[PDB]
């Protein structure tokens, strides 16, 4: 006699993402050698801790600047990786692909005055929870924050954390949602002295604890 | 026994105070992941659908049961006839997703295609009542196990693995007018 | 060669209670940490031994009470997950998904009355083989019963034995049949001094050794 | 890749009698006790050799007796399971089931007259290859037989020995051959004393070697 088995309903079909591997047709291929090839990278995330790639402000400008020197709102925009701000940067460009992410965000400032311009920066993270965002440095100050000088070093470094009620957040957007919106990021001018024309450059980056959870195709193709 | 009923303390009285004996007890079937492990219909379904574990039939064994728990836990297991192909995205992903071919897509197959699906909220537990709001009753949408889209979805079947039930809540039998009992007809051989 | 197998006839069907588990598709999920997460219960069981719920009397009421000082057949109900009192129990909502039971079932009395109000009570099992139930304390004195009286203890917690002559009972019932309904429990006020408006709270829990036994799905759906 | 298999053909149908086990659906099932439950048999042979059941002669009585002192015939039957003497018996009706038999049958003969009632018989043992069966004991004593009193002890057992060309001889008859036919058994009345209305009771069962072969379903449904 032989081997009773119970070919199964429901199981079989192929489905695209499957563990399984084909079956095998063409044997015996040697390929050409490809050791120590230059710049690999194994997880996205490697890249996009060590590239920081430039936010879009007005006109498309990677970064920002103002005339006067008193206290200005330079520029705020949503902590979504579906930021107007964010579409241009590969972090973002990363995260599309997946349905979750949580983590640091690192925001790098990188100032391109000349050696006679001086300025202070603010940077806060308002989390969720006010109706608007506050619109001077006073306001904002209650909040976690960080304050610059321009010196000899021309960048700042400032982790936005991952502060939510959920162990997760979306990164796409639908509405106001507490899973999809998590606050905003505000950048003052405290005040500069002859920094007119002078910009400070806005990049992101990932964090050490950033992470991208489920693979997703959500492109229209 | 006698005791103070205030307080709330259970009180578990055996037959031995009045010379009985208690008889050993086997209660597997009781256990609660046991108990929702098993293939449960889903009513209104269409072409694209979200997996809400709440559409369950509220009297239902696991419908029923589910609701009789505050919070839960638990992968899945589900059952689909479906024409054209069938596409599931996790929760959290934009409906237009549903359409590609990159995510868990699985090619027709008579008679129908059951998957092993995971918890993929982005809480630590799920809902069945939730007092309040998650928009700046319902619940809130991101109680899902992701969703599914085909042609058309004729049937879908859902099952609960690995389930985890916290607090507990009312569960309830059919409403008695006789006064006595609930009777009805009890299988019997024929004849 | 490759195996023979014999794909055998009357198998392979998909069964809604089956043993087996399905083919994955979408693996490496790790979910967010649940540890000691509060409240879990791991069987029925435990629940339905630990929380007792309300019998219901006359009019919806959780409670029994008499204007009169002498003997009174307070209460009388069938011992059955099925009964009309029973009705709103979390036993009763528990066991209508199982076909048979077994074990010990109590009941629990609770007097609500002014410290002023006294009353004495009895509690009997009347097994199956009379026609009628007792509707005296005397007659039901020669059954398994309690008597108690009302004093500092507010509680009197009392088990409903298994006696049977088959060794499970049917949960449900259908008519006078010797699997579905195995007698009543019949509650007594011997006499009371000053309780004209006060009343006894009865609710229901599991003994022991309840069990229940085969599942099963009979609502209407 | 995956294990390659031949599903083959004339495999997998269902047989009625296969010795194989369906799916299970049901898990966790725990029966009420039943240990030490009595009356037990686990073979229909154990029965069968215990509990010896009576045989058919005229008018369906399951004894012989005859008014005259003579030497007499009393009965004769065919060695067969089918035989008409045998058709309500216990042996026979287990036989009926199986295609074929060896072994010794026991018959057994119990007087029942009264204490001034005496007599003396005689059963042989007639072997296939005589026309008739001998009508007296004269004739027949060249046989195997054996005679016997009647006295203190009123019951007598002799075995039917089986003998026949091939090891194994069928339950059923079909026309006189061979295989189905094994001779007769003859009971005759050497002489009695004042047993004119007093019988001679005779039963039979299976002896220490009988055997049952191959299982059949032969009756018309």
């Amino acid at each position: 006699g032989i081997v009773p088995v119970a070919c199964s309903d429901g199981y079989g079909g192929l489905v695209t993402t499957d563990p399984k591997t084909a079956d095998p047709v063409y044997g015996m291929v040697y390929n050409p050698p490809r050791t120590n090839y230059p710049g690999r990278f194994t997880n996205l995330l490697d890249v996009a801790e060590a590239c920081p790639t430039f936010l879009c402000f007005d006109e498309g400008k990677p970064y920002v600047v103002t005339r006067t020197d008193e206290q200005r709102l330079l520029a705020k925009f949503d902590v979504s990786l579906a930021a107007k701000h964010m579409s241009n940067t590969y972090l973002s460009g990363i995260a599309q692909y997946y349905a979750q992410y949580s983590g640091t965000i690192n925001l790098h400032f990188m100032f391109t005055g000349s050696t006679d311009s001086k300025a202070r920066y603010m940077v806060a993270y308002v989390p969720p929870g006010v109706e608007t965002p506050p619109d001077t440095p006073e306001k904002a100050a209650h909040c976690i924050h960080a304050e610059w000088d321009t010196g000899l070093n021309s960048k700042f470094t400032f982790s936005i954390p991952y502060v939510s009620a959920a162990d997760y957040a979306y990164t796409a957007s639908d509405v106001a949602e507490t899973t999809n919106v998590q606050g905003w990021v505000c950048i003052y001018q405290i005040t500069h002295g002859k920094a007119e024309q002078d910009t400070l450059v806005v990049s992101v980056s990932a964090g050490k604890d950033f992470e991208l959870r489920l693979p997703i195709d959500p492109r229209s193709q | 026994t006698t005791t103070t009923g205030e307080s709330a303390d259970p009180v578990t009285t055996t037959v031995e105070n009045y010379g009985g004996e208690t008889q050993v007890q086997r209660r597997q079937h009781t256990d609660v992941t046991f108990i929702m492990d098993r293939f449960v219909k889903i009513q209104n379904l269409n072409p694209t659908h979200v997996i809400d574990l709440m559409q369950t039939h509220q009297h239902g064994l696991v419908g029923a049961l589910l609701r009789a728990a505050t919070y839960y836990f638990s992968d899945l297991e589900i059952v689909v006839r479906h024409d054209g192909n069938l596409t599931w995205v996790p929760n959290g992903a934009p409906e237009a997703a549903l359409s590609n071919t990159g995510n868990p897509t699985a090619y027709l197959k008579a008679p129908f295609t059951r998957l092993a699906l995971p918890y993929t909220a982005p809480h630590r537990v799920l809902a069945t009542v939730y007092n309040g709001t998650s928009k700046y009753a319902q619940l809130p949408a991101s109680f899902n196990f992701g969703a599914i889209q085909a042609t058309t979805i004729h049937e879908l079947l859902v099952r609960m693995k690995r389930a985890e039930l916290y607090c507990p809540r009312p569960l309830l039998a059919v409403e008695v007018s006789s006064q006595d009992r609930h009777k009805q007809k009890i299988i019997a051989p024929a004849k």
